């Protein structure tokens, strides 16, 4: 989930629009 | 986990900006 | 409308306090 | 929504969690 | 009151950095 | 209170340095 | 301890949002 | 006091509320 | 004026974001 | 400026931008 | 390292803060 | 630069203020 993978390695805001509806 | 929840902070914040319009949900677990 | 955007951040960082682990969802308007 | 409910008036605490999943 | 809810939001993160190790105090309207 | 002093302008480091202990 | 100054801030945050009218004290020593 | 209590530990808002006014 | 003051500390929060290793400028009205 | 251009619409991420150096 | 990204985040507020009508540029690098 | 100095140890608002215009 999210925070497995951007708490552990810096998302970009490319990688976190992929978690938008 | 304190730092975990510090960091689940930004992340709200950061989805808020990006999705803009389109709204988000947020799940953790 | 900038005004309603910036209440939005702050209802999102208020429900992730609130909602702990099951987490939420934000639409806007 | 929530803008519309907790934009115009302050939302308690018990209020947000409508938006808890 | 809204406004006065996200004013005040931005007046503790002040007081946070402007007061260090003394704290302060916060009492709303 | 430091809500009508500084919701209603904006308050220098030093004015809110009185809302400290 | 900038890990801690960083915890504080949004330990600040969350007070303001649980204790509402009622206000609080922040101090941290 | 609460830095030791909720930086070492996360408090919940029920926590939080103890040092509340 | 108040509510430029708001607007500014979420925008600053936004260019951080935005542009990464790059910074950013702010410089109010 | 960034404040007359985003205080009075909202301002898209690629807006946001062009105050990147 | 997310943890200086989150280091960053508060940093920037600071700044905006102090700096006041100055203005600031944010170099992280 | 200002993580290097502000992240390894922290600024307080005097340190801080180096980094304006
Ligand atoms: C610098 C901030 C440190 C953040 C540590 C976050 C830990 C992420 C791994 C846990 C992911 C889901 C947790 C479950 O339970
Ligand atoms: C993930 C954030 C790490 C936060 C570390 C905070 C340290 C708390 C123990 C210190 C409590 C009072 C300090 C004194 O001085
Ligand atoms: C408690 C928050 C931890 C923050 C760690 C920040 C690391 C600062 C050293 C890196 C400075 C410039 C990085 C380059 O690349
Ligand atoms: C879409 O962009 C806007 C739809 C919702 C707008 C809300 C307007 C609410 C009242 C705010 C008035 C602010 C100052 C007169
Ligand atoms: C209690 O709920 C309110 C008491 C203080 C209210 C402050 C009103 C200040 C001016 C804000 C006007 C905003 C838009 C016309
Ligand atoms: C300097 O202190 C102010 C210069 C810029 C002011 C912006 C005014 C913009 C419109 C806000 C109206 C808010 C409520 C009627
Ligand atoms: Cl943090
Ligand atoms: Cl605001
Ligand atoms: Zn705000
Ligand atoms: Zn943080």
């Amino acid at each position: 989930g999210i925070v497995e993978q951007c708490c552990t390695s810096i998302c970009s805001l490319y990688q976190l629009e992929n978690y938008c509806n | 986990f304190v730092n975990q929840h510090l960091c689940g902070s930004h992340l709200v914040e950061a989805l808020y900006l990006v999705c803009g319009e389109r709204g988000f949900f947020y799940t953790p677990k």
